[PDB]
């Protein structure tokens, strides 16, 4: 994203972050209504997403705060 | 034994004196997932739970064992990450967890023991046999009480009897 004007940049991080909270939101309630004790590696797998898509969304609020200069 | 694995490190993590030796007995083998071997591995380095230390002090010791950016960004995740376990379960999750770990490396050692006997007769190899033999009583008991142990994971607050 280095070839786009700062507010674009950060419009689209913005964009993404709203996306993936309400996608996060999803897969939390996926695990929610998951055992993982009945189904331990399904459970481990979704919510390793679940965890990288945290990570992720937390670098994009930092990139969004960055590009649009919030204060 | 994913889960089990991510969630033996968590409680390493942020409640070593509960994890307690036997998280320290646990191998590094039985970490299947690499990046848990490596975060596993680290812990021991850094004198695992006996060293007696906790909280931000622990978990920087524990980092200061990798160069690996990404298992330090994963010591640092599964050091917060939430044991999901009512407070008054967690000693008994935390054992349970680890015994299901356990429990599974011990099937192994029974398996190549037994494979071993079979190979001896108790009358021409007396003593050997008994040597032997003793070694695998010791494990088929404990593996049957982990069994039992392993129960305190049910209490997971995404399970449901």
């Amino acid at each position: 994203d280095d070839k786009l004007p700062r507010y674009i940049a950060g419009v689209l991080a913005r964009l993404q972050e709203v996306w993936l909270g309400r996608q996060i939101a999803e897969v939390k309630s996926k695990l929610q209504r998951m055992s993982p004790i009945e189904q331990g590696d399904e459970y481990h797998a979704l919510f390793g997403d679940l965890v990288a898509m945290e990570a992720y969304r937390r670098s994009l609020l930092e990139q969004a705060s960055g590009d649009d200069l919030h204060h | 034994t994913l889960w089990p694995q991510r969630e033996a490190l968590k409680s390493a993590l942020q409640y070593p004196a509960l994890a307690g030796p036997v998280f320290d007995a646990l191998t590094v083998e039985g970490f299947t997932h690499p990046e848990y071997a490596a975060v596993r591995a680290a812990i021991d380095t850094a004198g695992g739970t006996s060293a007696g230390l906790s909280g931000a002090q622990w978990l920087d010791m524990v980092r200061q064992q990798t160069t690996s950016t990404v298992t330090s960004a994963l010591i640092s995740e599964l050091g917060v990450e939430a044991i999901q376990v009512d407070d008054d379960k967690l000693p008994r999750y935390i054992a349970g967890v680890l015994a299901r770990l356990q429990e599974v490396w011990l099937g192994r050692q029974i398996a190549e023991v037994k494979s071993k006997l079979q190979r001896m007769s108790p009358i021409e190899q007396g003593d050997e046999y008994h040597a032997l033999f003793g070694d695998l009583v010791a494990m088929e008991a404990y593996r049957r009480s982990l069994l039992e142990q392993a129960s305190g994971d049910d209490l997971h607050h995404h399970h449901h009897h």
